[PDB]
């Protein structure tokens, strides 16, 4: 009910091209992402959501609308490639929700993190506070399984959710594989 | 003291050294133009300083200077 | 497969753990790491005798994930061939990788590449052209890709070192260097490849620069103290200084090349003293003479006429000739890359025209204020 603008973060880096987790990790996160938009539909009707791959840099594939159906068609078409790139991720998908096309919605977001990440981790605590000064909540899933712990990630999410937020989560997966969605309960049907 | 817009057109950039190849904005052309309803609009809006002189005094502050 | 692995975990001397990663990656599904390792494992046997087989192996990998850049797949695929020692089997294992590969681009250039890399070293005027020109059309606003790009120019500058067309030779071996920005490279490789790349500069038939070259701030750096000379006649170039290569005889004269092409060298240094001479002369009276010409460049005045016309048809100069008084005009000469002095010169003549034109502008205005005020 509380409107809320979300921002998918699924994640398309070569490390996608292992099945560890199902046929095609980005099949995983392909079918989970799916489940969780559905889910933010149900959640309330005046929500919306978004995705914007973690490709070499950045292309966000879909800003916010409370329609699902262009979300999932440009879901696909996404063959892996390249590297991530973490903070640019973050920035622009900020950049990208304080434009609410309702502002009385609160912002968020959720990301799809498989791969290994290439930062050091005091520039991520200073993204991580700027994005707690804007209020700002992720939802962190250890996807893929690189380090499936802290990648220099922890911090961030405690951070941004920092002195009891309850805002932010690290809901982290091991990379036994079943879709994370069974896995994800608290972030997405409850947080 | 010149025209307020600027136009360029992206095209790719072969170089002799320079060896790869971007792509470099390559100026072109601009000018203002107005059909007759615009025209109209703003010489009505332009009453807040007008000197018409055609003659010489014109084409001696227009240019030269 | 998980047999192979395991029998053949002793190929070679320290193996056991990179056999042991390999069968762990082949249990956990991880692909592109096995990959990342399958390129690190497969430079580490000085020899890799075995991979004649494990491309087998590789063969197998290529076909659940088969992707994971599959232009790694070409990129093992040839380290492979390098060691398979038959034409035949070798071109028809690019040709039947290339198909499988159809579908990735960026990497279909690097099969066509060791496609023409090989018949480079038998036979060439059928395939090696066309392989090449063929290829040219997808190197489409798509830069950044030098991990293909260094490849393809390394083959165009080996082709075209062939025949004699040493001119398209610069400028693949200049756009080589160019896309492989960061040197990264032994020291005896880039010493080469500034030989190379000088003698073709002073072999090449329409290339009148020198001056980029010499000042290649990658290459030159490599040879003041090894082949100085190349240096020297390369200055002596840059100079138009007719004398001063003729000193130098004795030095170029080992070289074949600059051993049989004589005329091509002294009417290049004769053009380029004809520039200097164009360069040099204050703009207001650049009006050589004939005499002159022929005491700067080591002419007779008969023969100096054909000189400057040749100058004028290739594209150096323009300008005229007046054998009535013997003199010719230049209106212009190339433009030429200057220091930084030249460059406090030509800032100077700007701040000359910046004052005259404030000056004269106010001129305007004072005399003319009571009309536009």
């Amino acid at each position: 009910m509380v409107l809320e603008s979300t921002m998918v973060c699924v994640d398309n880096s070569e490390y996608m091209r292992n099945g560890d987790f199902l046929p095609t990790r980005l099949q995983a996160q392909q079918d989970a992402v799916n489940i969780v938009c559905h889910s933010k539909t149900r959640s309330n009707p005046e929500n919306n959501v978004g995705l914007i791959t973690l490709a070499n840099d950045c292309e966000v594939l879909t800003t916010l609308t409370p329609d699902t159906g262009r979300i999932l068609s440009k879901l696909h078409t996404v063959q892996p490639k390249g590297k991530i790139t973490f903070c640019t991720g973050i920035r622009v998908a900020h950049l990208a929700l304080k434009h609410r096309q309702g502002k009385n919605h609160k912002m968020r977001i959720i990301a799809f993190v498989g791969s290994p990440v290439e930062d050091n981790e005091k520039d991520l605590v200073k993204l991580a506070k700027r994005l707690k000064k804007e209020k700002v909540n992720v939802d962190i899933i250890n996807f893929g399984e690189e380090e499936v712990n802290t990648e220099k990630l922890t911090a961030f999410v405690n951070t941004l959710n920092g002195k009891d937020g309850t805002g932010s989560h690290l809901v982290t997966v091991p990379p036994g594989p079943s879709l994370a969605d069974a896995l994800i309960s608290s972030p997405i049907l409850a947080g | 003291l010149g025209l307020p817009t600027e136009a360029y057109i992206s095209v790719e950039e072969v170089h002799d050294d320079g060896t790869p190849t971007s792509k470099t904005f390559e100026h072109v052309t601009s000018e203002i133009g107005a059909e007759e309803a615009e025209e109209v609009g703003v010489e009505h809006l332009l009453r807040d300083i007008k000197d018409t002189t055609v003659g010489t005094l014109s084409q001696r502050i227009t240019n030269q200077v | 497969v998980p047999g192979f692995l395991q029998q053949s975990q002793n190929s070679g001397p320290g193996q056991p753990a990179v056999w042991h990663r390999l069968e762990e990656l082949y249990t956990k599904k991880l692909w592109h790491q096995l990959t990342l390792q399958v390129l690190d494992f497969v430079q580490d046997p000085c020899f890799a005798q075995g991979d004649g087989l494990i491309k087998l192996y590789e063969n197998f990998i290529s076909e659940f994930e088969h992707r994971v850049n599959p232009l790694s797949l070409v990129e093992i695929i040839l380290h492979v061939v390098r060691q398979m020692t038959d034409p035949n089997v070798a071109l028809t294992f690019l040709e039947k990788t290339r198909e499988k590969v159809k579908s990735s681009d960026e990497a279909v250039i690097l099969c066509k590449t060791a496609i023409g890399a090989l018949k480079l070293n038998i036979g060439d005027l059928q395939v090696t052209k066309e392989t090449i020109e063929d290829v040219e059309e997808m190197l489409n606003n798509l830069p950044g890709v030098t991990s293909v790009h260094s490849r393809f120019y390394d083959l165009s500058s080996k082709y075209y070192q062939t025949i004699g067309n040493h001119a398209s030779y610069y400028k693949d071996a200049l756009r080589f260097l160019g896309c492989v920005d960061i040197k990264d490279l032994p020291v005896s490789e880039q010493q080469e490849r500034a030989f190379t790349l000088g003698l073709a500069g002073l072999l090449g038939e329409g290339v009148f620069n020198f001056g980029e070259l010499l000042m290649h701030p990658v290459l030159e750096s490599l040879r003041n103290t090894d082949r100085q000379w190349l240096i020297d006649t390369l200055y002596a170039f840059n100079s138009g200084n007719v004398e001063r290569f003729q000193t130098l005889k004795t030095a170029w004269g080992q070289q074949p090349d600059l051993a049989a092409n004589e005329a091509q060298l002294l009417r290049k240094i004769q053009l380029l003293c004809l520039m200097e001479m164009t360069f040099t002369r204050p703009a207001n009276h650049r009006q050589l003479t004939f005499e002159e010409i022929a005491k700067s460049a080591k002419i007779t005045v008969n023969e100096v006429e054909l000189l400057v016309m040749k100058a004028l048809s290739v594209g150096l100069v323009k300008g005229s000739i007046d054998e009535v008084d013997k003199r010719v005009h230049m209106t212009w000469v190339q433009p030429r890359v200057l220091d930084l002095q030249q460059i406090k010169g030509m800032k100077d003549r700007l701040e000359f025209w910046c004052t005259d034109v404030k000056s004269m502008e106010m001129l305007v205005e004072h005399q003319a204020h009571d009309i536009l005020t």
